[PDB]
């Protein structure tokens, strides 16, 4: 898991979407210092093993001053760079020429846009269009368009009003996690449930990935559920990523989920009588729901301790 | 895929 790395830069947004994980908003303080951020980027791009840089937020095209900044400390070292933004700076023709030429010349190979009811009272549908056509231009960026949807709001009128300027464009629909803004302000019965407490044989990780985040912890992946728990690889202030790295790898916790899944927690909470106490969910969006669920306290975390300690003295 | 949700990511 050291190929990649992710820079939360900000949880500032021009945009307040009801569904954002961080509740992201233009008056949300929580981020690191720039300075810190600086040395993290110098040191992933300084590093040999790092191929994979990835920024993201909050809205990373809001301070792009900063953002071309920190792409620029990369391009010597010839690191790739992927980008994730609400195209808010597609109202300008100009500004969208202006920022893919950058894109192109600092090594930017994937770039994302988030589009859909909860982001349109943010930003203009042509806005979306501009950087969907422009992006014709440099096929060399792989582009995406994600769009956050619910059974109220399943963001069909949008695509269609988009025009032809989605053709060639990848597009994934995919339903909410249960955490930040989602939590208060979008009806559970609106958000899809895939799964449930007794399909734990599809109950497995993708795998991580991690991420330095805006809050200044490091997390082992960047699903928006990992976010609401306590499964930090922070140990102290200035801390190398070969020492995050030797952290993710040698965390038993993360270890038994990998090896054997959420149903190893989850059979633990059922024989032990503790799936109301945990506020374990029945239903579930998808696998990372449960994750969110299972360890998002420092109670459910030690929960388990004896019981990963035992696993540890059977097995190695 | 999750684990990269709130990322941009190649193809
Ligand atoms: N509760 C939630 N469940 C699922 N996806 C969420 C979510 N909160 C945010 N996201 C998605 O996470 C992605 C990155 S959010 C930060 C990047 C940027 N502001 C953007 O909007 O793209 C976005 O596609 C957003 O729609
Ligand atoms: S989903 Fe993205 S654009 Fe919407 S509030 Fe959150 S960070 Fe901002
Ligand atoms: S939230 Fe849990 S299940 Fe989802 S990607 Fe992260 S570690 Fe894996």
């Amino acid at each position: 898991y050291n190929k990649t790395v992710s820079i939360n830069l900000d949880s500032r947004c021009n945009a307040s979407c009801d569904h954002c994980c961080f509740s992201s908003s233009p008056t949300s303080t929580t981020r690191m210092e720039k300075e810190y951020i600086r040395e993290l980027v110098t040191e992933f791009a300084k590093n040999k093993t790092i191929q994979v840089i990835s920024f993201t937020g909050g809205e990373v095209f809001l301070d792009y001053k900063f953002l071309k900044e920190l792409m620029e400390i990369i391009k010597p070292y010839e690191k790739q760079i992927t980008l994730i933004s609400n195209g808010f700076w597609g109202l300008s023709k100009k500004k969208v020429q202006e920022y893919f030429h950058d894109m192109n010349s600092l090594n930017v190979i994937a770039l994302t846009i988030s589009y859909d009811e909860y982001h349109a009272p943010f930003v203009k549908s042509s806005s979306i269009k501009n950087i969907l056509e422009h992006s014709r231009k440099y096929p060399d960026i792989d582009i995406s368009l994600n769009m956050a949807v619910t059974k109220d709001k399943m963001s069909n009128h949008i695509l269609e009003e988009l025009g032809d300027s989605i053709l060639g464009v990848k597009i994934t629909k995919f339903p909410m996690i249960s955490v930040g803004a989602a939590k208060t302000r979008i009806k559970q019965e609106n958000i899809h449930k895939f799964y449930s407490l007794e399909d734990e044989d599809s109950l497995h990780c993708p795998g991580y990935d991690i991420v330095y985040h805006h809050d200044g912890e490091i997390y082992p992946c960047a699903s928006p559920a990992i976010f609401e728990t306590k499964i930090t690889l922070r140990e102290e202030y200035n801390q190398s990523f070969e020492r995050t790295v030797e952290k993710l790898n040698s965390n038993l916790l993360l270890f038994i989920l990998r090896k054997e899944g959420f149903k190893w927690f989850l059979n633990i909470l059922k024989e032990n009588n503790k799936i109301e106490e945990f506020d374990i969910p029945y239903e579930f969006s998808s696998i990372c729901g449960v994750c969110g669920s299972l360890f998002n306290s420092a109670e459910k975390i030690n929960y388990f301790y004896p019981y990963m300690e035992k696993y540890y003295n059977e097995n190695f | 895929k999750e684990n990269r949700w709130i990322l941009g990511s190649g193809h």
